[PDB]
């Protein structure tokens, strides 16, 4: 039941400051570590920073002169601001629960001093204390992703959003294939992304295909979703297909009705 | 920073693959190196933790290694629902600094093959009512994921007003396609048919809407 919510702006202008929140349960927040992770289109994941128990924070050193980490225990919420943003910073941003853990262990003999009552390095005798053989511990460090939000998709532009418009794709003669037939619907200029579609409110999950948007030259993106139906039900079952497109807050069910041929 | 992978690895059905993650002593040879799936359109997954120490839910024909600067990802039995990216991390000299791969794409070759369906939408009459014209051209069921895309006007080539997606996997592990022809309402009713024409694996699948035509 760990779940991760991530919310905040789909757009931001440049040189703005994106600001972000995670939602949690399933967990308690102040007994486990909360990071940020963000892919950048085409490139690698890329670590943010994290905040634990303790409320200690670590950041990316390359990245920590603009990231800002803070939670509340009792809200089970946890932040993230990016300063200064520009086109670099468009990503798809995870809120994570992370493992963490430093291991300092000695040699044989050598005792580490938090152990014996240079409080984290090793010694021979603790009974010297002044003349006893003294060494560095080895150190390691333990760190991993446990549990992955879905991800929010922000994007670093000065163009403004737009609303989709949702056209049906009828099914007809030319659309059946003996007993199944396809009918979709066409998601059409919209920015920024992105847009997800289901069908009859996800009743409707055998058969279903989402594609990836388009770029066109307008600078807007389109898609299509289309699901496979028995053809004798384009008479009596009505199919109805639902966009969702979070960065205006738009919600659109467009009945998806078969043509006369 | 970013941990050396491979940019891609194949595989047959059935068969092992192994993705080799390589870095330094202050990283991978640190000795905690974990391992992460991306599918396309979803949420990453944990796989593997504490070089060898495999998360649950995770099938043992995922297996984790690590020698020295080097980790290693071993999938056997390959499937083709493992096609995703691969990513390995590690802590770098804290324990709240991570350090991932540049990531592994999975290919899974030996898969059956088979030709696409093709499906051409005439522009719907919501559409032209706001006087604009689109034609959908969706390529469903087809393998290998390698297809080109035509238009064609009554019989001469379109190349003006065409946008194809780069095919992606459905959820039967076949791939699908899609490409668009943006028209005003006056190029749609002016000539007499529009065609979309895929050619896949030396076949081709061609279909025709006309404006005469319901």
């Amino acid at each position: 039941k760990v779940q991760l919510q991530e919310s905040g702006p789909s757009l931001v202008k440049p040189s703005q400051t994106l600001s972000l929140t995670c939602t949690t349960s399933g967990f308690s927040l102040s007994d486990n570590a909360v990071g940020w992770v963000r892919q950048a289109p085409g490139k690698a994941l890329e670590w943010l920073g994290s905040i634990d128990s303790g409320g200690s924070t670590g950041y990316n050193p390359g990245l920590k002169s603009r990231l800002s980490i803070t939670k509340d225990n009792s809200k089970s919420q946890v932040s993230l601001s990016v300063s200064s943003v520009t086109t670099a910073d468009s990503a798809t941003y995870y809120c994570t629960t992370v493992h963490q853990q430093t291991r300092k262990s000695c040699p044989a003999g050598y005792t580490l001093a938090k152990d014996c009552g240079g409080s984290e390095d090793c010694y021979d005798d603790c009974s010297d204390i002044l003349s006893s053989h003294t060494l560095s511990p080895t150190t390691t460090y333990e760190l991993h992703v446990d549990a992955w939000g879905q991800g929010l998709l922000v994007t670093v532009s000065s163009a403004s959003t737009k609303g989709p418009s949702v056209f049906p794709l009828a099914p007809s003669s030319k659309s059946t294939s003996g007993g199944t037939a396809a009918l979709g619907c066409l998601v059409k200029d919209y920015f920024p992304e992105p847009v997800t579609v289901s069908w009859n409110s996800g009743a409707l999950t055998s058969g279903v295909h989402t594609f990836p948007a388009v770029l066109q030259s307008s600078g807007l993106y389109s898609l299509s979703s289309v699901v496979t139906v028995p053809s004798s039900s384009l008479g009596t079952q009505t199919y109805i297909c639902n966009v969702n497109h979070k960065p205006s807050n738009t919600k659109v069910d467009k009945k998806v009705e078969p043509k006369s041929c | 920073a970013v941990l050396n992978q491979p940019s891609s690895v194949s595989g047959s059905l059935g068969q092992r693959v192994s993705i080799t993650c390589s870095g330094s002593s202050s990283n991978v040879g640190n000795g905690y190196v974990s391992w992460y799936q991306l599918i396309p359109g979803s949420a990453p997954r944990t796989l593997i933790y504490g070089d060898t120490s495999r998360a649950s839910g995770v099938p043992d024909r995922f297996s984790g290694s690590r020698s020295g600067n080097t980790a290693t990802l071993t999938i056997s039995s390959l499937q083709a629902e493992d096609e995703a990216d691969y990513f390995c991390a590690s802590a770098e000299d804290s324990s709240s600094n991570a350090v991932f791969g540049s990531g592994t794409t999975l290919t899974v070759l030996g898969q059956p093959k088979a030709a696409p369906s093709v499906t051409l939408f005439p522009p719907s009459s919501e559409e032209l009512q706001a006087n604009k014209a689109t034609l959908v051209c969706l390529i469903s069921d087809f393998y290998p994921g390698a297809v080109t895309v035509a238009w064609k006007a009554d019989s001469s080539p379109v190349k003006a007003g065409v946008e194809t997606t780069t095919p992606s996997k459905q959820s039967n592990n076949k791939y699908a396609a899609s490409s668009y022809l943006s028209l005003t309402p006056e190029q749609w009713k002016s000539h007499r048919s529009y065609s979309c024409q895929v050619t896949h694996e030396g076949s081709t699948v061609e279909k025709t809407v006309a404006p005469t035509e319901c």
